[PDB]
């Protein structure tokens, strides 16, 4: 019963710990590259309302 | 009497010179859409860096 339960803790633990991590380390990377993508999208519309600005 | 196939020469050519004008109505009516829509495009552009001009 006790050592049960502390197993029953530990499968819970690493079976939870495999979904984190896959969770983590995929979505982490990948949003990485969103945000430099996200980055270079919004610099470039920015310079293009500051040349709107200078048209003006 | 004189000009017979002088006339027909002249009957080609018009037919060709109908023929470019046909395109150059239609190229600049394509060109009329074309710069109407960028004109309203960057007037709107301009519009809007009018009323909030950035820092």
């Amino acid at each position: 019963a006790v050592k049960a339960r502390q197993l029953a803790h530990l499968h819970s633990q690493l079976t939870q710990l495999s979904h984190n991590l896959a969770t983590t380390e995929n979505l982490m990377r990948m949003t990485a590259v969103q945000a430099e993508a996200m980055r270079g999208l919004g610099s470039w519309h920015a310079g293009l309302f500051m040349a709107a600005s200078k048209v003006l | 009497n004189a000009f017979e196939p002088a006339f027909a020469e002249l009957a080609d050519a018009v037919a060709d010179l109908e023929a470019n004008m046909m395109h150059f109505q239609l190229m600049h009516e394509s060109l009329a859409r074309f710069s109407e829509s960028f004109a309203s495009f960057l007037y709107g552009l301009n519009m809007n860096a009018f009323c909030v001009d950035f820092p």
